[PDB]
């Protein structure tokens, strides 16, 4: 599948490339409903 | 703040660490109330206390 593993620093553009969104609020579960 | 924690947003009792309704749900409730109020001719609650 591949030949090598590359390790380097993470540019902010690369970090936004990994991301599928931006987290904005610090709450996880409604805890009354168990929904995210 | 964050020592005592902000109390429940839609109620009385400032400065409490309770796990009540969040900010996202509160804005939803407020806009739903705005729609249901502006819709059909519906007088104010406290006004009909008159």
């Amino acid at each position: 599948e591949f030949d090598a593993i590359k390790i380097a620093l993470a540019s902010p553009d690369m970090i936004r490339s990994w991301s599928f969104g931006e987290v904005k609020k610090p709450e996880t579960i409604n805890y009354r409903t168990f929904k995210p | 703040l964050e020592i005592r924690g902000a109390g429940e947003l839609l109620g009385e009792e400032q400065s409490g660490s309770m796990e009540t309704i969040g900010f996202s749900l509160y804005m939803e409730l407020l806009e739903n109330a705005v729609d249901a109020l502006k819709a059909g001719r519906e007088p104010s609650l406290e006004d009909l206390t008159s």
